[PDB]
């Protein structure tokens, strides 16, 4: 690498029901952060996110707004590159499905979710995280002062995760992937509740913080 | 038929010919420059290619997509090599003659038009690169609306007086003579091709309005499916896409009630077969 | 009365903001000239060795910080690899570090000038600041000789060469002005929670590998471990100087909010250990003469600041 | 644009691309002044073997043609390997010829698809 | 009937708008870690005012700036001269004198009653400019052609191909010729 | 296809929206396009298949083996897929490229034991897609393709392991499908046409396997500008619609 | 004054503080401190009076920058609605050539110039903020003003100073030396360009290449010398 | 019933219309949209707020009313006052870069020190040859680009403006957006008292501070020179 210290080519690699706090507006070089931290029974998590937008885009007229997203490897590498990308395809819809795009020509809105920490002491943790993702990137995008219709959040179960909008009656988001085989009804159910407590600890962290 | 020449290949020794496309020439001899048929029209001599895009042509009746936003001028897709333009001042605004130009419409162009709108336009003049100039001043021409959007290849687009006709089933066809194809529930503008009219053209206020007609029956839907589906028959066949074909491919079509069943291969070819035996018998 | 906030009047005229902002005897960060911003450590955290009694299997993280100083954050990991060797104070004896800075701002692609002048910068100020001996990062091999005959046991003493290669990754949020020093700092607590772990091994040749539990100190000079400061000359313009109802010239300690960043042009940088000594000395005057005073009082400032971040913690 | 999908490999990959760009450009109806001929000739000792495979291609020094039409002239000459100059010319001379050949195929197929295709429009 | 009354909708509004708030924020040293831990003169967030400058070359700026922009000037020029043209026009067109009408108060309804006159001029602006499909035409025309267009103004529509013996030759050559020129003599 | 004007997409969404659904071709929700596939027509590999479709979209499959130790190689199934006019580094390209590798997981995609040689050795199945043409999300198309190469794969046959030199033995198992549905107000359609899904509220990606509605499971915005939330009775509509119109897929895919 | 004196940037500036002086290329007025600072190295030329004399450094320049009544030979390189796109020197800025800078010029009656014809132009127009312009005309009647195309000659590249020297010094030698053995037209221009066309193309190469050596060669008595050995015709 | 006064995105403000009397029309302002919400299998037209903030209705010329949500107890668009920087000039029109959007500074980060220790362009260093123009939108401190055209500086005197009288680069503009433009440049006005130059520096923004003394003209404090602008009214 030209641009990198990656010091020496000889050398090789060393081998050898949860609690929530939620904060907005820390990080000061962009227009939305959120900080989201996890704690359940041997295992803790915390990610934060950062709304760069409304930007300009390279091309031509868009007639709308264009919303990247971006997943951040933290401390451990400890995700493939494709799942990564895939799982922000997912978020992307989503979000595509909450922003008030129409607000937005001509302009993009660039999200980062840096993944910093992610232990859990139990001994596919995508799925798990997924809901915390789009907790935090909410907050971020309310705190942008970036246009949503509804305030998206979501919830996981047996390798479900689920996505809601508007007091749970609609889906934005729907991922499975593997994690077993269990009926649909108790998973939507199990994930509501999150999706649902998730809502109220946002909108009172956006009421206590803005 | 006609004299079928490749690439390089010496079409004449005569140096009395004039040479057109597909040619090339050192002295008196003449090369073909395309694979394709050679054409002797009065002392122009050319060579016609089996296939190519559309070539604009002045005069012409096209269909178009807005692509770009400009400086005072639109970028319309038309299928072509080149982007064709429409400039402001070749398109009618909202009303009489009346109104002189002004800065200000110039500043709400996207409100006319916008990237993305479909309009039926006619080529006015061509640039040096081939490319073509459109002007929407007739009352014919104008954003299209109520209807559903298709396209065939642009040689099978057999020509004629009209390229705007009515089909039975209340269903306005527009054909394009770059192949891209135009249906919509017939207006009353649309009605009126006979031979209070100045209140029906004069109602057409917006003619850049974005709105369909607030009442499109399923039938007429339907009829824009079979009449979609039947086009496309015709253009897998490759047979000549003209008014009377697509009427006879809509009621020859009419044998299977279902109109999904339509784009079934055999079917098609069965459409297709079905409209040449009728034309050879008639 | 037209008014621009402290902002959009940073990004309009940060020159104009900055004089005006200093004829108070304020800076646009809200500090005064000689005032530095406080700093938060958070050390060893993200390390696999964070629990002796719990140590993470996964982690491969060998040191950890993390710093916050105003509102900049600074999170550092110090990872490892081995190489195998082949074939005093002065420079040919001593080591570094390769870190990848990364300065968390709006865009995604490859390194910019900034990223990259940081960890060129930082590795060449470890190297001759001569914090890390080469001899510290010498291997000594254990053996992993066979129980009885039916499992595997390892033999460390109390036959190639190795050595020890290490790797920083530093990532900056909150950014709001140069953050070298930011880097330097956190870079250096990191290195003094690092934790070297214990190797063994079984025209062909086997591997080494490191052992799961076991990590002996990375002894580095502690002697030779400076920190770091920064310094902006500011020349006073009589024009823009507000009325607080012939030349003159002023300095500032630890640059940040724009405005300073981008109106000063005279700066100077310094690595200076508490010891009294300095490893590293940067002047460049792009603006205002930089006279031996500012110099001194620069240096007087670098110490000071250096005992207190040596001292702050433990 | 000209976009190329090679699935399957076996040696002279320069000239098959050759061939392949001739015809597909052909068939879009762009104006070019003539065919361009595409072949490899291997060097083996004293004699050149025309159109070589992949295990001829090693073990053997090979050299690639782009012939323009007809005529002698080269648009592409190719050599990567050690050839003995005194030996190069007598590679080219069966070299154009090969090419040639592939020319007379190429053309063949175009007439066809031609001749099929003029005819069957017809009515 | 599927839509809801104006209450039942308040209603379903009041309870889908519900939430559970709580007013305490809930280890996390990371957090915490994150979020730990004057200026009254309001010269400095203005516009460059040098510290040299004297008080009276202020009351200078201050009094240059005060007086009506170059912009200003030539506008208020521009409507005074249009006011008088239309005026003359409609004058020209329509008789002035006061206080008695015979059908068919001085022009087509003292002389300082030309307020009067401006006051029903504006109003067929006010008029016009209300109705849609007028708008881009009267936005389009210049001084002249909209003198025409204010002349003319609800049958009287005829698709543009109290009393003067000559209106038609002066308004419609008016329309599309530009100028007040017939008007002149 | 892509790019519509409003009024397009206004009269499209009103027809698909509209009950029953008149789709723009006239193809009833759960109604398939006419495709044509071949196999066997790349003799340097184990396996291969070309999937046309009638609005153009053109996909080729190729399936390599070599032999890996399971310890070291504890996936033996990977799929890399290669779509013209995208770089590599492209975010749909890997997602496709990640949610294939998913649905044809050793672990429960296919039939591991299948591969096995011995206890030591096994065929690593190299699953190479070209996307030469499409103009909807070709997540189907591969994965109707894949199914095909699979069903047509043969390897070399065992007797360090050494192989029969001219016999080689029929690759059996049972290849998943994936497939694509778009939701468009309260109606669920199969096989959506570039301007069906230019228009549609939303997705489902749902994976299928011995007859059985199998993960993963998605919900994907087929674009931009109309991506809309859905009620869960239309998720459960896409499941019923997949599971109810799957195996018709299967014993078509299946017959040589 | 008179005596002219080698100089460099920083250094004191030595004229007399009382004379008003007009200042030329090389001396820089300073925005802020208002002193006058010499910037460019080179020699420093005083005119004698007159009404204030003029201050300038002579200094060693390739690249040529835009100045009002300056003779410039350009390329044009782009055709717009009303102008031409110039270039005066490769890699640097455009400079524009309106339509209606030509003689007998009107909306009706265009120019007929192509991309890559060479233009003898004066620089009309070159402010500090805006493109410079180039024109083809008296700006004052309107009439020709021995500007225009420039046809089936040949190019030559030289430094600033060569070129300046060329078409003010009188006493230069080459045009002198050059007519000692062909008849020749010359094109000079102070862009670092000079254009040369002999009736036979031998005599417009021996032009150019006894032309690029002098330019090569600081010692103007050579030239002479240097034209005879070219116009040997060797090789 | 009473609007609520806090807001946060997905709550419900106020049905489409109201009675009390005359039937109030509700318009979606700012921060709020119109949407169709589905209770009891039936259907409800709402104001929506997207936009965490209080909540205003305010009354505007059976009469309808505007809906807005304000932060706190952006994208330039038309109307819109924004704050410019002038990087161009040209006879007919100034290219400028949006600094400031609404007393609100875009981007957020203009990228200094990014590029080094020099004086650099937001894309002048390493990164901007490196920018993933498929992941991101656009780099570091690119700015939202307008265009000031000649017509567009005043209100009068439109046909005849002098653009290098009215801006010079460097200059901080105050302008208004008309237009949205392209996807390069969106189109801005001067054309009104408080539009205009804000900021100005002597010498084309190599000099110090210059102050607004009248409509058509700035001076330097420390020079007493007059400099010729289009001044935005103070005050
Ligand atoms: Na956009
Ligand atoms: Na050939």
């Amino acid at each position: 690498d030209r641009r990198r210290l990656l010091g020496p080519a000889a050398a090789k690699p060393m081998a050898f029901e949860q609690e929530l706090s939620l904060h907005t507006g820390f990080i000061e070089n962009c227009n939305g952060s959120a900080l989201v931290e996890a704690r359940s029974l041997g295992h803790q998590t915390s990610l934060i996110t950062a709304v760069y937008g409304p930007r300009s885009i390279r091309g031509s007229f868009t007639s709308q707004g264009t919303i990247s997203i971006q997943l951040k490897n933290g401390l451990l590498e400890k995700y493939n590159t494709n799942e990564l990308k895939e799982v922000s395809s997912f978020l992307m819809g989503i979000f595509n499905s909450v922003v008030n795009l129409s607000r937005y020509p001509k302009s993009g809105i660039d999200i980062f979710v840096y993944l910093t920490y992610d232990k859990d002491l139990t001994n596919s943790q995508i799925s798990s995280l997924i809901p915390h993702c789009i907790t935090s990137i909410t907050l971020a995008l309310a705190d942008a002062g970036i246009e949503l219709v509804d305030m998206a959040g979501a919830g996981e179960a047996n390798g479900t995760v689920v996505s809601f909008i508007k007091n749970g009656e609609e889906i934005v988001g729907f991922w499975k992937d593997d994690g077993d085989d269990e009926d649909l009804l108790e998973c939507l159910d199990r994930c509501k509740e999150q999706y649902n407590r998730y809502r109220d600890l946002m909108i009172s962290c956006l009421m206590n913080q803005e | 038929d006609s004299q079928i020449v490749t690439p390089g290949e010496l079409v004449t020794d005569d140096p009395i010919w004039m040479r057109g496309h597909g040619t090339y020439f050192l002295d008196n001899m003449t090369y073909s420059s395309v694979a394709g048929t050679v054409s002797r029209v009065n002392r122009l001599l050319s060579v016609i290619p089996l296939k190519g895009r559309y070539a604009p042509e002045t005069g012409d009746h096209v269909v178009g997509r807005i692509a770009e936003v400009g400086n005072k001028r639109w970028k319309v897709d038309i299928g072509g090599k080149q982007h064709a333009v429409l400039m402001l001042g070749s398109v009618n605004l909202p009303g009489g003659i009346l109104r002189r130009k002004s800065e200000s419409d110039e500043l709400q162009m996207r409100s006319f038009l916008k990237e993305g709108d479909l309009l039926n336009a006619e080529v006015q003049s061509l640039f040096q690169d081939g490319s073509a100039s459109l002007h929407t001043r007739s009352l014919k021409y104008g954003k299209l609306r109520n209807g559903m959007f298709c396209q065939v290849p642009s040689s099978l687009i057999v020509r004629a007086k009209n390229h705007t006709h009515n089909l039975p089933g209340n269903i306005t066809v527009v054909l394009g003579v770059n192949g891209y194809i135009w249906l919509r529930k017939t207006s009353q503008m649309d009605l009126a091709r006979d031979t209070i009219t100045r209140l029906e053209e004069e109602s057409s206020w917006q003619i850049y309005s974005d709105e369909n007609d607030p009442s499109i029956s399923n039938n007429i839907r339907q009829a824009i499916c079979r009449y979609a589906n039947v086009i496309k028959a015709l253009a897998f066949c490759e047979i000549g896409i003209t008014q009377q074909r697509i009427v006879s491919a809509y009621e020859a079509s009419m044998v299977y009630s279902n109109v999904g069943e339509l784009i079934e291969k055999n079917v098609m070819e069965s459409i297709g077969s079905d409209i040449l035996t009728a034309e050879k018998m008639r | 009365p037209i008014t621009f906030p402290p902002e959009v009047l940073a990004r309009i005229s940060p020159e104009l903001s900055l004089q005006r902002h200093l004829s108070l005897g304020i800076r646009p960060c809200l500090r005064k000239y000689e005032e530095f911003r406080d700093v938060a450590i958070e050390n060893n955290t993200l390390s696999r060795y964070a629990d002796a009694g719990n140590i993470d299997t996964k982690n491969n993280i060998l040191g950890s910080n993390v710093l916050k100083s105003g509102k900049t954050i600074v999170i550092t990991s110090i990872t490892g690899g081995i190489i195998e060797e082949t074939s005093e104070d002065i420079i040919a004896n001593y080591a570094s570090v390769y870190p990848v800075v990364e300065v968390e701002r709006g865009r995604v692609g490859a390194c910019t000038d900034e990223e990259m002048t940081i960890s060129q910068k930082l590795h060449d100020s470890i190297l001759h600041s001569r914090i890390l001996p080469k001899k510290a990062l010498k291997v000594k091999a254990g053996v992993r000789s066979a129980n009885e005959d039916g499992t595997f046991s390892v033999l460390y003493p109390d036959k190639r060469k190795w050595s020890y290669v290490l790797y920083a990754k530093i990532v900056v949020l909150s950014r709001t002005g140069p953050v070298f020093d930011l880097c330097w700092n956190s870079l250096m607590y990191a290195l003094q929670s690092v934790k070297l772990p214990r190797a063994f091994i079984d025209r062909e040749t086997y591997e080494i590998i490191c052992d799961q539990t076991k990590s002996v100190p990375l002894m580095i000079n502690a002697k030779n471990i400076a920190f770091a400061s920064n310094y902006g000359i500011v020349e006073l313009d009589p024009e823009c100087q507000l009325q607080n109802s012939k030349l003159n010239t002023v300095l500032i300690a630890d640059l940040d909010t724009e405005a300073e960043e981008t109106s000063i042009h005279s700066t100077i940088s310094i690595l200076a250990a508490p010891s009294g000594n300095y490893k590293q000395l940067t002047l460049m005057g792009g603006g205002a003469k930089i006279t031996p005073e500012m110099i001194k009082r620069s240096l007087l400032l670098s110490r000071v600041r250096a005992d207190d971040l040596s001292t702050r913690f433990n | 644009d000209i976009e190329i999908h090679v699935l399957e490999q076996d040696g002279g990959i320069m000239g098959s691309l050759i061939n392949g760009i001739t015809l597909a450009l052909i068939d879009a109806g762009i104006s070019m002044f003539d065919y361009i001929s595409g072949i490899s000739v291997g060097l083996y000792d004293t004699t050149p073997l025309l159109d070589t495979n992949s295990l001829e291609e090693n073990a053997m020094s090979t050299v690639t043609l782009g012939v323009v039409g007809k005529s002698e002239k080269l648009s592409l000459l190719l050599v990567e390997d050690k050839i003995p100059l005194d030996r190069l010319e007598n590679v080219l001379a069966i070299g154009i010829a090969g090419a040639h050949r592939v020319r007379d195929l190429m053309d063949e197929e175009l007439r066809k698809h031609a001749q099929k295709r003029v005819s069957n429009a017809s009515a | 009937d599927d839509k809801l009354n104006l209450e039942e909708s308040w209603k379903a509004i009041k309870e889908m708008n519900h939430y559970c708030f709580l007013k305490n924020d809930p280890d996390f040293a990371f957090t915490n870690f994150i979020i730990k831990d004057k200026k009254h003169n309001n010269e400095l967030l203005g516009i460059f005012v040098p510290c040299n400058l004297p008080k009276t070359t202020r009351k200078v700026a201050i009094e240059n700036f005060n007086r009506p922009s170059p912009d200003d000037i030539i506008q208020s020029a521009q409507l005074n001269a249009f006011n008088m043209n239309i005026f003359e026009m409609l004058r020209i067109d329509e008789g002035l004198r006061l206080k008695i009408y015979k059908d068919t108060i001085g022009i087509g309804h003292k002389d300082e009653a030309e307020k009067l006159f401006n006051q029903d001029v504006d109003a067929a602006v006010r008029g016009i400019l209300r109705n849609a499909k007028l708008k881009p035409v009267y936005d389009s025309l210049d001084a002249v052609r909209r003198a025409a267009l204010i002349n003319m103004v609800a049958g009287f529509t005829n698709s543009l191909r109290n009393q003067t013996p000559n209106r038609a030759k002066r308004v419609i050559t008016t329309f599309r010729t530009g100028t007040w020129d017939a008007y002149k003599n | 296809h892509m790019s519509l004007s409003v009024a397009e997409k206004s009269y499209l969404y009103d027809s698909l929206a509209s009950t029953p659904s008149i789709r723009p071709d006239g193809r009833l929700p759960h109604q398939f396009r006419p495709i044509e596939i071949f196999t066997d027509f790349l003799p340097s590999s184990n396996g291969s298949s070309r999937i046309i479709a009638s609005d153009g979209s053109e996909c080729i499959v190729s399936i390599k083996s070599k032999v890996v130790d399971h310890h070291v190689e504890n996936e033996l199934l990977q799929v890399d897929v290669d779509i013209a006019g995208q770089r590599d580094d492209a975010l749909v390209v890997e997602t496709i490229t990640s949610l294939l590798n998913k649905v044809l997981k050793s672990g429960s995609g296919v039939d591991s034991s299948k591969l096995q040689l011995t206890k030591k050795y096994s065929f690593k199945i190299f699953v190479d897609v070209l996307v030469i043409s499409s103009h909807s999300h070709p997540i189907s198309l591969i994965s109707f393709a894949i199914y095909s190469a699979l069903n047509s794969t043969y390897l070399p046959k065992l007797i360090l392991p050494t192989f029969h030199d001219y016999d080689m033995v029929k690759l059996d198992i049972n290849p998943p499908l994936v497939f694509i549905l778009a939701v468009v107000g309260n109606n669920m359609l199969l096989d959506p046409a570039a301007n069906e899904s230019e228009v549609a509220n939303n997705g489902l990606i749902i994976s299928w396997s011995n007859g059985k509605i199998t993960s993963p499971i998605r919900s994907v915005a087929l674009n931009d500008s109309n991506v809309k939330s859905f009620k869960p009775h239309l998720l459960k509509q896409g499941l019923a619609m997949v599971e109810k119109y799957a195996p018709d897929v299967v014993r078509s895919l299946e017959n040589l | 004054d008179s005596m002219s004196t080698f100089i460099f940037p920083g250094d004191s500036f030595p004229v007399d503080p009382t004379t008003p002086v007009k200042l030329g290329p090389g001396i820089y007025c300073d925005p802020n401190t208002q002193e006058i600072r010499p910037v460019n190295t080179g020699v420093l030329h005083v005119s004698a009076k007159g009404k204030v004399q003029t201050a300038y450094i002579d200094y060693s320049s390739k690249r040529y920058i835009p100045s009002v009544n300056d003779f410039v030979i350009g390329v044009i390189i782009g055709t717009f609605s009303d102008s031409y796109k110039v270039s005066l020197q490769n890699f640097s800025s455009s400079v524009s050539l309106s339509y209606m800078a030509f003689p007998n010029a009107s909306k009706k009656n265009r120019p007929t110039l192509q991309v890559g014809d060479l233009v003898y132009a004066r620089v009309c127009t070159a402010e500090k903020e805006l493109e410079a312009e180039i024109e083809c005309f008296d700006s004052t009647t309107g009439r020709d003003a021995g500007f225009g195309i420039l046809e089936d000659g040949m190019i030559i590249d030289v430094n600033l100073n060569f070129a300046r020297q060329l078409l003010f010094n009188n006493d230069f030698p080459l045009l002198k030396v050059l007519a000692a053995h062909t008849k020749f037209e010359v094109a000079i221009g102070l862009n670092g360009k000079i254009w040369v066309k002999c009736e036979e193309l031998s005599n417009t190469l021996a032009c150019y290449r006894t032309i690029m050596e002098c330019c090569q060669k600081n010692d103007t008595a050579a030239f002479k010398d240097i034209a005879k050995r070219q116009f040997k015709e060797i090789l | 019933f009473q609007f609520p006064e806090i807001a946060y995105p997905g709550k419900l403000i106020c049905p489409q219309y109201g009675t009390e009397d005359i039937i109030f029309n509700y318009v979606p302002g700012p921060g709020t949209k119109l949407i169709q919400y589905e209770h009891n299998g039936r259907t409800l037209e709402a104001i929506t707020a997207t936009l965490v903030g209080t909540v205003r209705c305010e009354e505007e010329k059976v009469k309808n009313i505007l809906v807005s949500v304000l932060p706190g107890t952006n994208l330039p668009k038309e109307g819109d006052i924004v704050l410019t920087r002038v990087t161009r000039l040209s006879l007919q029109r100034a290219n400028v870069e949006i600094l400031a959007v609404e007393d609100k500074p875009s981007p957020i980060d203009s990228g200094i020190g990014s590029n080094g220790s020099g004086i650099v362009a937001a894309g002048g260093g390493s990164g901007a040859a490196t920018f993933s123009v498929s992941q991101a939108s656009s780099d570091l401190g690119e700015t939202f680009r307008g265009i000031i055209r000649s017509q567009d500086v005043r209100s009068t005197d439109r046909d005849r403006v002098k653009v290098i009288e009215c801006f010079k680069p460097g200059d901080i503009v105050r302008a208004q957006v008309l237009s949205l433009g392209d996807g390069t440049n969106y189109y801005l006005t001067t054309a009104r008292n408080d539009l205009g130059v804000v900021f100005a520096r002597a010498a084309n923004g190599a000099g110090g501070l210059m102050y607004a003394t009248d409509w058509q003209m700035m001076t330097s404090p420390v020079t007493g020179a007059t400099e010729k602008r289009k001044c935005a009214k103070p005050f």
